[PDB]
This record gives structure tokens, sequence and C-alpha cells, in this order.
């Protein structure tokens, strides 16, 4: 149940003091140091050439919001606003009404890429897969207000993003 | 001639990188920046000045050994190097080597 | 307060990154509130996440599905490690090592993606949660684990080797940071601090969680309380999680990985995408949340720098009351005056580094 | 012996790349000198390469295109140049490059990846998306 | 790999070796093909001495052999 | 043209010094597990160039406002201290050829720690006059053995001309005589070049950034070169003084190839030991010294000077 | 102009210069640290790039402000910003950094960054992956690139 680390007694005879006193003397731990630190150095080093080399990802990544659309084209989201209330930081602000043709679509739907905190909620919660968290993670911005996206922001990325989004949806939709 | 130029030569050039260092890139226009405990371990520097003292009596050794009474002078060298052992030996013992 | 290179007070000041954490979890459901604990400590974030969910789970009187719990023990062991790579690695750094920091960082790297694959997240995920587990692990992850495990060993033998028998980490180790078991217990230190100075407890054996009473493993003790000591136990501890590791990888059990209760844990997107009720209870979940009975509980775990634990009060509602999370570095950094009394500031530096703080827990 | 060998797999590298010309070109560019099978090209000029010999994170990689959307990226290359069908195939999220597996087409999609315009012209703007909520009395013309 | 730490190991080999073949041709440059004269003792500096006297030219590496006797 | 021997001999040493800073990144990534700098220029050999310009374009701080004469002077003598040092070594033939060479670069050594003792006092800071005290008492803690070892060792060169060396080792390396000289005076070129494990003058894990905290854009860079020359010119002085080379009087290219290569062998083994060990604490540093060392020194001192007399192997003088 | 082209060549080497050799500062506050030491693990290792960790901010270029800004340690950053030299550039990584993250509306938080120091680049995520940091900082090297400090100089 219980392992004693240390609480070992060195021995007393001749041959264990003068293998100590030459540890000491002749700085033989040092050198074991030193020998690792050399077959290191003649070891292969794990560095990737970024950015012409890329770090392996799951198709369950969580990166950039996109807002997706049926095959058709009509944008997915119906205005259930549940991804607002599961959205731990309050960084989606969605405002409705009935569009023209009758449906219940989003006039407003803002994700501050600023306050939220990249959970996966929304992405598990929306009943019609329309807030999808893409594979893209590089998109830093120079200001901080490129980080407060819109719905035409949204949107944009959805488009730009869809074909990488509908395999990784395909590749895990079945675990969800 | 050769050992003062080698000096003069070192110096100026030290000197000449520390003028394009200190007052060159002085010039690069930018704003406004704004912007002890008695050490009585020093016993140890002390000690250090009178153990230089037996090492400066001690370089003579290499020439010393080219006498022709290497027994006095083997017993005087022992002699001067047992007698530093020592005041090692005493520093030691009475916790005057107290480091830090 | 140094008079030479000597520390004659030493005065930790926190609150630098104190977010007011506990506030802002009244304020959200208790599926809100668990991304909190993730980042509460950013190196153990799963086990502060399983610590959450027992907590929500003991108030709920539900019991997780046996798979979830094998998984979450997998990944305790897994955050483990990972712990106690940053925790070893970064107080060597800190004393001048430098070089074991980037080779078990490889190791760290590698650990991250397993995070990744079952989550999507590298770190801070949100795959612990009440009910058990989000989603199952992805078909050819445990066989991965494997592999990483099998090689592991000669990583960590390799820090040991840089590390352990070194003449100098012993002589800036092997002495400082005493603490008296009776002191240790009294200054409310857990963990390794607790263990170091030779008193023999761990959660994990004495007041088992999830699945623990299954596995074998050893809990090393120390014997002089020193930050070697606790650097010998750290080791030891590292290589007793690959032992449980492995034994979870033989015999994780089929099944479902959340409990089959769709009023605690939502339902399956098919479900809810074709069965009234279970949409009903989708939405619910995911816009108010699940109620839980009012009452309250102290849940703790051995968490990997000591025991984590939430005093959790509910009041009927489906935000909790009042969350107050007891951090096991608050108390460690509280007696690090006690422990650097006598030392020099490189020395306090080593027991900074011994107690393991993480100030995302210290501060809260 | 084996040193004569990787001394000739260095100069096979060398004669992979085009001559000693493409050699410096790839060697300036991108500060890898491997040799590997051309996968595929994008429309926008990227070339992707596979050695699966090479350790996990090294065994795909891509050689950007010189020229993309109306901007010299001789020298200038990003991570947002990889179109996204083979973005999947680059970070290993799958296994089979867009070639042999192509995405699903749809309309909607964009026809030309573009990449991240952060300080350029083309950078996103925040506005708000809803018209105005309350309207105001508009004075009568007539003076009585 | 590790090799690519060699070619930065070479500039600096270079440039340690520079020095010691400059002085080295330096001095048999000035010392008219034969290494300069090392005089640590007062007795070679007079040989030196003398050497300058006998060369005629003011300069000591210039060595009269044989054919000046008789 | 001994002008343009001056030269020939600073140049390529201050090149040299860029060269190292580079060898040493990419050797502590490789033990690592990491790639040195290699994006600025083939295989990073641009990355001084680079380094070296953005320091210079720099923003010049100086808050020292105390002696700046002082905090002017440190740079300037600790540069010219590490390039004057290099001048008596013979490879194979010294540019300047000193009786008394050996005790001219332990007095130049010796002064060099005024650089480090002015810089931080004239900073008039706290990390930075505590720091420089600490200094004092490295460089002054180990000086004591580095003489006697050096004398211990030269009891066998007869003379501390540094060009006889080369005569006495022509039949075997003077390692074989004093290993253990050997390792503690290559400890104690490791104190005195405040290199890991001994970094405690800088100390950046402890210190901020120590004697320089207060230093930057220029006079930083020659801080940085004159400690990379002095780490070079101690190897060169271990390589001269133990790991002797054959020195051909027709073809002194030879001589100077194995020089050179015994001094880079050193300098990676420098780099090599920053990257192993970690930092010996102020105390203990001082205890390995006054208390460990000085006495084996003694005794070695002792022994080598009966040596000669009982073996009969009194070297020349001449 | 001839003029113009040496100022502009002499531009391009000193930005050159400057991207080149790009000394962040050990400046880390809160989780994201974590993911800067894995830039700087050996995967995407950032020494390659010219990026090198250096404590003293006298001696750095950019802050890389890793963590939640608390409204105690706020002041300490901007006095560690000030005694930075300059050129400086600063990075925000993290929604916390940026602007506040999960602890928005917290009574402690400094709701980003940007309030109490400028910004040149911000880094979302949370935390932003290591690969994600590299890229922000790559981003930030072209930005120098881009600038044209003697060009506009010679322009008056
Ligand atoms: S990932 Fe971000 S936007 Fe989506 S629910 Fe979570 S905090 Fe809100
Ligand atoms: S953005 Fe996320 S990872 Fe970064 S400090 Fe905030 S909570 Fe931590």
């Amino acid at each position: 149940t219980y392992k004693f680390v240390n609480m070992r007694e060195p021995s007393m005879d001749m041959k264990s003091v003068t293998d100590r006193a030459a540890q000491t003397l002749l700085w033989t731990e040092l050198v074991r140091g030193l020998g690792m630190t050399l077959s290191y150095l003649f070891r292969e080093p794990a560095t990737i050439n970024y950015p012409f080399e890329k770090g392996p990802l799951s198709p369950r990544f969580r990166g950039e919001h996109a807002l997706r659309r049926y095959p058709s084209g009509e944008e997915r989201c119906i205005a259930c606003k549940l991804c607002e209330a599961v959205c731990p930081a309050q960084a989606i602000t969605i405002e409705a009404e009935p569009r023209a043709d009758g449906s219940r679509r989003t006039t407003r739907y803002d994700i501050d890429m600023t306050k939220c905190i990249y959970c996966g909620f929304c992405q598990e919660a929306c009943p019609v897969d329309a807030i999808v968290e893409g594979p893209n993670f590089e998109f830093s911005t120079e200001t901080h207000e490129e980080l407060l996206y819109n719905k035409e922001k949204l949107l944009n990325n959805g488009d730009k993003w869809e074909a990488e989004i509908a395999a990784n949806i395909q590749a895990d939709y079945l675990y969800r | 001639m050769n050992i003062m130029l080698t000096l003069l030569t070192n110096v100026t050039l030290a000197s000449l990188l520390v003028l394009i260092a200190f007052w060159l890139p002085q010039l690069n226009a930018y704003s406004e920046k704004t912007s002890p405990f008695s050490m009585k371990f020093f016993l140890v520097a002390i000690t250090f000045l009178l153990f230089d003292l037996e090492i400066a009596l001690l370089l003579p050794l290499p020439w010393a050994s080219q006498t022709n009474n290497l027994k006095t002078m083997l017993t005087m060298a022992l002699f001067l190097l047992i007698l530093l052992a020592a005041s090692l030996a005493y520093e030691w013992t009475q916790k005057g080597l107290e480091w830090a | 307060e140094l008079s030479g290179e000597m520390v004659r007070k030493c005065d930790p000041h926190i609150g630098l990154l104190h977010r007011g954490t506990e506030k802002l979890i009244e304020y959200k459901t208790y599926l809100q509130a668990l991304p909190y604990f993730d980042r509460l400590d950013y190196v153990s974030m799963m086990c502060n996440e399983q610590a959450y969910s027992l907590a929500v789970e003991k108030l709920l009187n539900i019991q997780p599905p046996p798979r979830a719990q094998w998984i979450r023990v997998l990944f305790g062991e897994i955050t483990r490690l990972l712990n106690h790579i940053m925790a070893v690695t970064t107080h060597a750094l800190d004393i001048g090592a430098m070089t074991p920091f980037f080779w078990m960082f490889e190791e760290r790297e590698k650990m991250f993606e397993f995070y990744e694959r079952v989550s999507g997240a590298r770190m801070h995920a949100a795959y612990i949660r009440p009910g058990g587990v989000h989603q199952d692990l992805p078909l050819g992850l445990l066989d991965d684990i494997y592999e990483f495990s099998k090689n592991f060993s000669f990583r960590i033998d390799e820090l040991e080797e840089m590390l352990t028998n070194n003449r100098i980490w012993r002589n800036r180790t092997v002495d400082i940071g005493v603490v008296t078991a009776e002191d240790a217990l009294n200054y409310g230190f857990s963990g390794v601090m607790l263990r170091g100075s030779g008193i023999q407890w761990d959660l994990r054996k004495t007041q088992p969680y999830d699945v623990y009473d299954q596995v074998e493993f050893d809990v090393p003790i120390g014997s002089r309380g020193d930050c070697y000591d606790r650097y010998l136990c750290r080791v030891e501890e590292m290589r007793q999680s690959l032992r449980i590791i492995s034994q979870c990888l033989n015999k994780m059990p089929p099944g479902e990985i959340k409990v089959d209760d769709a009023k605690v844990s939502p339902p399956k997107r098919a479900e809810m995408k074709t069965s009234m009720e279970s949409l009903i209870h989708h939405f619910k979940l995911y816009t108010e949340g699940y109620q839980v009975p009012p009452g309250a509980t102290y849940t703790a775990i051995e968490a990997p720098k000591g025991e984590f634990g939430v005093y959790l009060v509910s009041d009927g509602s489906s935000r909790p009351y009042r969350c107050k999370i007891k951090a096991p570095g608050f108390a460690h950094l509280a007696g690090l005056d006690k422990m650097s009394k006598g030392h020099m500031l490189a020395d306090v530096v080593a027991i900074i580094g011994t107690q393991d703080i993480v100030f995302g827990e210290v501060d809260r | 012996m084996e040193l004569v060998q990787v001394l000739r797999r260095g100069l096979q590298q060398v004669s992979g790349h085009g001559g000693l010309r493409g050699y410096l070109r790839v060697l300036f560019r991108a500060n890898d000198v491997r040799v590997g099978t051309l996968v595929g090209e994008d429309k926008y000029g990227n070339k992707y390469y596979e050695d699966n010999k090479q350790f996990f994170g090294r065994h795909r990689w891509v050689i950007y295109t010189t020229e993309m959307n109306g901007r010299d990226t001789f020298w200038d290359v990003d991570g947002s140049m990889v179109p996204p069908e083979w973005h999947r195939w680059l970070h290993c999220m799958t296994d089979d490059p867009p070639t042999t597996k192509p995405p699903t087409a749809r309309k909607y999609i964009w026809t030309n990846h573009k990449f991240n315009v952060s300080g350029t012209p083309q950078q996103y703007v925040p506005y708000s998306t809803t018209r105005k909520k309350i309207q105001e009395w508009v004075p009568p013309s007539t003076p009585y | 790999m590790w090799f690519e730490i060699l070619p930065g190991i070479a500039v600096m080999a270079a440039c340690l070796f520079i020095p010691g073949m400059a002085t080295a041709h330096i001095h048999k440059f000035t010392n008219g093909g034969k290494e300069k004269r090392v005089a640590h003792f007062s007795y070679q500096w007079n040989l030196m001495e003398r050497d300058r006297c006998i060369s005629g030219v003011n300069r000591y590496h210039v060595t009269k052999g044989l054919e000046n006797i008789d | 043209m001994f002008m343009i021997n001056i030269l020939s001999l600073i140049i390529p040493i201050l090149l040299a010094v860029a060269f190292l800073t580079l060898v040493e990144r990419k050797v502590l990534g490789y033990m690592q597990l990491r790639k040195g700098p290699n994006v600025v220029g083939p295989y990073g050999l641009l990355q001084p160039i680079a380094d070296a310009l953005k320091l210079f374009t720099k923003e010049p701080l100086r808050p020292a406002t105390s002696s700046i004469s002082m905090f002017i002077i440190a740079p300037i003598l600790a540069l010219s201290l590490a390039l004057t040092m290099w001048v008596p070594l013979p490879m194979p033939y010294p540019l300047i050829n000193m009786n008394l060479g050996v005790l001219f670069m332990l007095a130049m050594s010796s002064l060099a720690v005024y650089s480090i003792l002015w810089s931080g006092w004239a900073s008039n800071s706290k990390y930075a006059l505590i720091g420089a005290l600490r200094a004092v008492a490295q460089t002054i803690s180990y000086e004591v053995t580095l003489a006697i070892i050096l004398l211990s060792v030269l009891l066998m060169n007869g003379s501390y001309t540094l060009s006889t060396l080369i005569t006495t080792q022509e039949h075997i390396w003077m390692i074989f005589t004093s290993w253990p000289l050997a390792m503690m005076w290559f400890i104690s070129t490791l104190a005195e070049t405040n290199r890991a494990p001994f970094d405690l003058t800088e100390g950046e894990s402890e210190l901020v950034s120590g004697f320089n905290v207060e230093y930057a854009a220029g006079p930083f860079a020659m801080f940085f070169m004159a400690e990379y020359a002095n780490i070079i010119m101690m190897n060169a002085f271990t390589a001269i003084l133990f790991l002797g080379a054959s020195h051909d009087p027709h073809t002194p290219e030879l001589y100077t190839i194995n020089f050179v290569l015994k001094t880079l062998a050193l300098t990676i083994t420098f780099l090599w030991i920053r990257a192993s060990y970690p930092r010996f604490r102020y105390d203990q540093l001082m205890h390995l010294l006054w208390k460990s060392f000085l006495p084996l020194t003694l005794a070695l001192c002792m022994w080598h000077i009966s040596l000669p007399i009982m073996t009969a192997s009194i070297p020349p003088q001449s | 102009s001839r003029g113009e082209y040496v100022v502009a060549k002499l531009d391009d080497l000193v930005n050159w210069a400057r991207r080149s050799s790009l000394w962040p500062m050990t400046f880390g506050l809160a989780c994201c640290a974590v993911e800067m030491m894995h830039m700087a693990a050996p995967r995407y290792d950032m020494d390659r790039f010219g990026v090198v960790f250096r404590a003293s901010p006298r001696q750095s270029d950019v802050m890389i402000v890793a963590g939640t800004l608390t409204n105690k340690m706020a002041p300490a950053l901007r006095k560690v910003y000030d005694q930075m030299p300059e050129p400086r550039y600063v990075v925000s990584m993290g929604s916390c950094a940026n602007g506040g993250g999960y602890y928005h509306y917290s009574y402690s938080v400094v709701r980003g960054c940007d309030r109490i120091v400028p910004v040149d680049i911000y880094v979302p995520g949370c935390p932003p992956t290591a690969e994600a940091l590299l890229y922000g900082i790559l981003q930030l090297q072209r930005k120098i690139k881009r600038e044209k400090r003697l060009r506009i100089w010679y322009r008056r």
C-alpha cells in the first residue's frame, strides 16, 4: 500500500566506501548526467517546421465559431437562443425577428471572441448544428475590435470553412 | 613598444565601441521613460588578501627549484605551504570560514 | 526581509490572480460553472473537473456509469502525470536544471494531444462533468495511450539520471524546507507535503472516490520531510500513476459514458432530434439546467498538488448558492514562511517550487 | 560506410529539388531541404508533400505558393494560406488527402480562400446588424 | 539534425584559425623566411644586436655565412 | 605590420565570439530536443548579425545617474582586457612573447573583475550592487585556487613563459601528469568566467539580470562579447596548459588547427555543462572552493614541488 | 530618389533585425503561460525564429500578457511595460487578457489589457494553442516588417 522513498542504508564495507569516495572525488554521477545530455544531443530533435508543418489535431477540435447553412443554402440557426443561455461567458448576443418569408431567423448574432472561453458549449447545444467551432485556430487580429464577430463574419467563416467543418462533423457526429 | 602598441590599440578599440554604443544609438528619436547592509562576511575578502600574500610568496618557486641547496629550498617551501594549510585549518575549525 | 542573503521574514502577498471565481459561480448553472474548475488549476484541469463532478453527483444522489468512472480515473492519472511533470521540471528550471523542462514537456505535448482527442481542447477541457463524461473516447485513442505509457518510463528514468543523484541537486534540496509531521498536519498541508514528512495519508486509498478501490498502487512515503524527499515522492507517484494507467487501460468496461437519466445528463443528439421527451429535456438542461436537491457537501480528492475540495451548497435551484474551493496550495503558501526560516533566497525559490503552488488555485 | 550513404542522400536532396538553385530556394523559403512525395497542389499554388518515413508531425508539410490573392508570398507566408480542404490533411485531422476524398460540393462554399486579412483594407470591421429600434417624430414642413 | 550545428562551429573554427596562421606568416615575412628569434635572456638579445651590426643592412635576419670570412 | 597583426588577432576573435553565441544557442537547443536558430540565414548563420543590429538599434536606457564615468569605463575595461588577454597566447607563436605571460594573464583576469565591480555599483540599484558584491567574492574565491593550480602545473614547465608549454608537452599531454589539478583548474575556469553552474553573478533565475540589469543596447553587447571572449580565452589557456599539441616548426598550420579544435571542444564542454547541471548556491559555491578544493590544491602543490626533486626531473629554466 | 532608396533599404535592415531577434519577457500570469511554455517546448520551439525568453524587462522587446490581468496586478504590469525599452510591442494572449474572458464581469478583473497598455496583436483562445501563439508572433514579425520609420522620417 505504501512504499519508502529514501530509507536506505549505505554499506560500510571497504569496497562500497571506496566506490563512494571515488564518486565524490572523481565526479562519476556528474559524468553520468553529462552522458545523458550528450545522448540527447545525438537524438533527433522534435521540432516541427511551423508554419510549413502543422501540429496534429482531432476532429473534435474547438476553434473559431462558424455559422453553418443547410445544403439548400438556408442558414441553419433558428433563433432558439439556447446557445446564449448555455454560453458560460455570455459572449453570444442573439436578436431575432420574423423575416419576410415568415421563418424564424436571427437579425443579430454576435460572438465576442474576446469574452468567449472556447468551452465547446452551443456547438453541443444548438439543436440544428448552427454554431460549430471550426478547425481554424490562426485567426489572430491586430485590433481588439476585429475579434468582436458579427453575424456576417460568422456566416462568412462558415462559408469559408464548410468543406472542412462538414467532414469533421461527419467524423464525429456518431460519437455525439 | 610592441606591448604599448597592443595596449593602446585594444583600449582605443574598446572605447571606440563604447562610443558607437553610448552616443551613436542615443541619437535615435524617442520620448520620456521616467526612471546597503553591513556585510560582516567581508571577512572572507580579508582572508583572501592574506592568502593572496602567500600566493605572491610562492610564485618564485619555479626559479627556486634551480638552486644547489635544494634541501633548504624544499624545507622552506613546504614550511610556507604547511603554514598556509595551518592558517586555513585554523580558520576552518574556529568557524572563521563562515561564508555567506 | 533579507538580512544578507538570509530570509528573516517571508510574507506572501496573493490576489494578483484573484478573479472572483466563487462569486461568478453563483450566477451560473452547474454545467456553466464546470469550466471554471478547469481554469482553477491550469496544470491539473481534469482533476478539478472530477472533484466538482463528484460534488454535484453526491448532492444529486446520482451515480456515474462505470465506464465513465474508469475514463475519469484514467484521465485523472494522465492529469497527475502532467502536473507532476510540470512541478518537478519547473522546480528544476528555477534551481537551474533547464533541460528536463524540454525533455518532459515533449511528453506533456503528447498528453495534451490525448486531451485534444477526447475533448477538442489541449487543456481546460469540459470532459468530466456531473453525471459522467461528455463524450466517449474516440476510436484508437486507448492504444495510443498504451504506446505513450510504454515509453514514458524511460523518460522519467532519464529525468532521475539528470537530477536524482546529482551532487548539486542534492545540495540544493537535501535539507531545505523541513516540515515536522505535526506542524504539517496543523498548518493544513496535504498530499506530498504531508507524505514527505512521513505521515501515510492518500485520499485515493483512505477515502476512494470513483474506482481507485479497484486499482493497485503504492503511496510513496518520505522519511526526512525535505524538498529532496518530496522530489523523490513526486517522481515515484508519477511511476505509480503509470502503473494505474496500465491497469485502467487493461480493464476499461464497455457501455455508457454518462448517466442514463435525461433529467441530469443531456440526451443523445439523435434521440433529442427524434423524440419529444429527449428534446424537452435537452432544452431544459441547456437553458435552465438540472435542479440539485438542497444540501451542502465537502468533497475532496487527491489532486496532483494535494487535497482539492469543493464546499458546494445548493438552494434547490439550478444555480449553486455557494461554492467554496479548497486549494491545496493555499495552506502550503501559508506555511511557506515557517518553512523558509533559517534559509537563503535560493532556498526560498526551492521551497516555493517544492510546494507546487499554482496561483490560480491559491487566488481563485 | 553509412556516412557515404548519408552524403549521397544529401546529394539526392540537392538533385530532387530541381538542382542547386531549387535547393537554395527551398532552403531559404522553408529552411527544410527534405524531398517528399508530392500529394497534390491546390488552385492557389501551395504544394503538399508527404514522407511517411519521417516521424509524426513532420511526415506532412506544405510549400506555400509565391503568389496568392494578389500578394507576393515568396518570403511572407502564413498558416491561413492553407485552403480548408487541405487544412484537415495537413493538421492530421484526416488521413485521406482532398484529391483522394474530395469535399462535398455546395453552392454557398467559397471558391477562393482568403488568408488572414488583419492589417489590410479587407480587414473585418464590427458593426450592428439590427435596424433602429425607436423612430422619432418627423416635424411637419408647413409653417402652421 | 545535430549536423546543422556543424556549420557555425566551422565558421568559428576558421575565425580562430585566422590569428595563429596570420601571426606565423607575419613573423616569417618580417624575419626573412625564418621564425622570429626569441630573446628571453639578455645573451640572446646581444646575439641579435651582433647580427644586426654584422648584416650591414641593420636587419638581424640577414645572415652572413662563411662567404664574409677572408 | 605589427598593427596588422593586432587587428588579425582582434577582429577574428570578435567574429568567433559572435558565432559562438549561435553555436551555444544551437547546442543547447539540440541537447533540449530543440533546434537552434535556423530561420535567420542558412542554418542560422545570420542570427548574430540580427541580434547585434537589434541590440544597437534598441533604446539606450540609463537611469544610473551616478558616476557615469564608471558606468562607461566598466564595459570599456571588460572588453579591452578580454581582447588583451588573447595577446600573449602562443598559437603557436605569441603576438607578444613575455617571460611571464602567465602571471600577466592572471593579473589581467584579476583586473577584469573591476568591470563587474564598477558596473554594478555605478548602476546604483539593489540587485546590481549586491550581485556585484557576490561577483567579487566568487572571482576572488576561485582566483586563489586558479593561481595555486597554475603554479603547481608550471612547476613542470620550469617558467611562466607560455611558449615553453609546447616544448614541455611535446611527448605527452600534461593532463596525464596532473589530471586532478586539471579537473580543479577546469572548474576554476568555470567559476572565473561566471558560467553555469557558477553563473551566480548574472544569475537570471535569482537576480533579474545581475550586474548588467541596468545595461542595455551596446554596453550590454560589450559585456556579452567580453564574457564570451573570456570563455574562449580561458578554454584556449586550458588547451595550451594541459592538452598540448604537436608543433612542426616549418608548418605552424598543423598546431594551429589542433589547438583551435581543442579549444572548440572545451568551449562545447562549457555549453554542455551549462545545459546539464543546475546552479550551485552562492554559499555552496564558496564551500566547494575554500573548504573542499583549496586543501587538495595545497597537497598537490606540495607533491608537485617534491616530485621533480625526488624524480630528478627539474625542468630547464631556459 | 536615391535618398529614398537608401532610406528604404536601411529601414528594411532595421526591421529585419528587430523582427528576427524578438525577445519576449518572461511574463505569464495565468493558464496561458502553460501554452506559452509549450510554445517554448521543443515541438514549436520559438528559439528557431529568434524568439528567446529574457527575464529583464530592460533586455526585452515584446510583452506577452498571458493570463487574467487582475486589478491588483495591473499597476505592476504597467510599470514593467514602462521600464521596457523601445521599440516595444505587446501581444495579448487569451480571452482573459484580450477582453476579460471568463471573468469579464468580475470585480477584481481588468476587462482587457488594452485598457492598461497598448496592444499590437491579439491572440484569441482560452487557452490559445501554442500554434496559435506562434502564429500571432509571426504576425507581429510581419507587422514589424511593414514598418516604415525611416521612410516617414525622410518624408519630413
Ligand atoms: S465556446 Fe465561447 S461562444 Fe460558445 S458557448 Fe462557450 S463561451 Fe460561449
Ligand atoms: S483566457 Fe483561458 S487559459 Fe487564458 S488566462 Fe483566461 S481562463 Fe486561463
